Protein backbone atom coordinates (compact mmCIF):
# COMPACT_ATOMS: atom_id res chain seq x y z
CA UNK A 1 0.00 0.00 0.00
CA UNK A 2 2.87 2.37 0.79
CA UNK A 3 4.33 1.73 -2.66
CA UNK A 4 0.93 1.98 -4.36
CA UNK A 5 0.28 5.44 -2.92
CA UNK A 6 3.90 6.29 -3.71
CA UNK A 7 3.31 5.79 -7.42
CA UNK A 8 0.10 7.78 -6.96
CA UNK A 9 2.06 10.91 -6.09
CA UNK A 10 4.88 9.91 -8.45
CA UNK A 11 2.70 10.04 -11.57
CA UNK A 12 1.41 13.40 -10.31
CA UNK A 13 4.99 14.56 -9.77
CA UNK A 14 6.37 13.50 -13.15
CA UNK A 15 3.42 15.21 -14.82
CA UNK A 16 4.35 18.37 -12.91
CA UNK A 17 7.91 18.04 -14.19
CA UNK A 18 6.51 17.73 -17.70
CA UNK A 19 4.30 20.79 -17.25
CA UNK A 20 7.16 23.06 -16.21
CA UNK A 21 9.26 21.80 -19.12
CA UNK A 22 6.54 22.59 -21.67
CA UNK A 23 5.70 25.95 -20.10
CA UNK A 24 9.34 26.83 -20.67
CA UNK A 25 9.12 25.29 -24.15
CA UNK A 26 6.12 27.51 -24.91
CA UNK A 27 8.17 30.64 -24.32
CA UNK A 28 11.05 28.87 -26.08
CA UNK A 29 9.09 29.10 -29.34
CA UNK A 30 8.71 32.87 -29.11
CA UNK A 31 12.36 33.65 -28.32
CA UNK A 32 13.55 31.66 -31.34
CA UNK A 33 10.92 33.42 -33.46
CA UNK A 34 12.29 36.77 -32.29
CA UNK A 35 15.83 35.65 -33.13
CA UNK A 36 14.77 34.63 -36.64
CA UNK A 37 13.22 38.07 -37.17
CA UNK A 38 16.40 39.84 -36.04
CA UNK A 39 18.62 37.72 -38.30
CA UNK A 40 16.45 38.14 -41.40
CA UNK A 41 16.18 41.88 -40.74
CA UNK A 42 19.92 42.32 -40.12
CA UNK A 43 20.53 40.53 -43.42
CA UNK A 44 18.33 43.18 -45.05
CA UNK A 45 20.38 46.02 -43.56
CA UNK A 46 23.67 44.43 -44.68
CA UNK A 47 23.29 45.97 -48.15
CA UNK A 48 24.73 49.28 -49.21
CA UNK A 49 21.43 50.16 -50.88
CA UNK A 50 19.97 51.57 -47.67
CA UNK A 51 21.36 54.84 -46.35
CA UNK A 52 22.23 55.54 -42.71
CA UNK A 53 18.66 56.64 -41.97
CA UNK A 54 17.28 53.23 -42.94
CA UNK B 1 20.65 80.67 -37.24
CA UNK B 2 16.88 81.07 -37.64
CA UNK B 3 14.48 78.39 -36.41
CA UNK B 4 11.77 77.50 -38.94
CA UNK B 5 9.08 74.82 -38.98
CA UNK B 6 6.29 73.61 -41.25
CA UNK B 7 3.87 76.07 -39.65
CA UNK B 8 6.24 78.93 -40.50
CA UNK B 9 6.81 77.42 -43.95
CA UNK B 10 5.93 80.18 -46.41
CA UNK B 11 6.39 79.95 -50.18
CA UNK B 12 5.57 83.21 -51.95
CA UNK B 13 8.98 83.90 -53.51
CA UNK B 14 11.23 81.41 -55.29
CA UNK B 15 13.66 81.48 -52.38
CA UNK B 16 10.98 80.51 -49.88
CA UNK B 17 10.15 77.46 -52.00
CA UNK B 18 13.73 76.18 -51.80
CA UNK B 19 13.47 76.43 -48.01
CA UNK B 20 10.13 74.60 -48.02
CA UNK B 21 11.33 71.49 -49.87
CA UNK B 22 14.17 71.07 -47.38
CA UNK B 23 11.86 71.71 -44.42
CA UNK B 24 9.34 69.13 -45.63
CA UNK B 25 12.11 66.56 -46.02
CA UNK B 26 13.07 67.07 -42.37
CA UNK B 27 9.43 66.74 -41.30
CA UNK B 28 8.92 63.64 -43.46
CA UNK B 29 12.07 62.02 -42.08
CA UNK B 30 10.88 62.69 -38.53
CA UNK B 31 7.41 61.32 -39.31
CA UNK B 32 8.86 58.21 -40.96
CA UNK B 33 11.24 57.67 -38.03
CA UNK B 34 8.38 57.67 -35.53
CA UNK B 35 6.31 55.52 -37.88
CA UNK B 36 9.11 52.95 -37.66
CA UNK B 37 9.13 53.29 -33.87
CA UNK B 38 5.39 52.61 -33.74
CA UNK B 39 5.90 49.73 -36.16
CA UNK B 40 8.51 48.24 -33.85
CA UNK B 41 6.03 48.62 -30.99
CA UNK B 42 3.43 46.79 -33.08
CA UNK B 43 5.97 44.07 -33.88
CA UNK B 44 6.77 43.65 -30.18
CA UNK B 45 3.25 43.04 -28.88
CA UNK B 46 2.18 40.70 -31.68
CA UNK B 47 4.86 38.35 -30.37
CA UNK B 48 3.57 39.05 -26.85
CA UNK B 49 0.07 37.74 -27.63
CA UNK B 50 1.09 34.28 -28.80
CA UNK B 51 3.82 34.19 -26.15
CA UNK B 52 1.32 34.78 -23.34
CA UNK B 53 -1.10 32.45 -25.12
CA UNK B 54 1.55 29.72 -25.02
Amino acid sequence: NVQSRGLGVAVRNANDGISMAQTAEGAMKETTNILQRMRDLSLQSANGSNSKAD
Amino acid sequence: AQDVTVDTLDVTTVGGAQESVAIVDAALKYVDSHRAELGAFQNRFNHAINNLDN
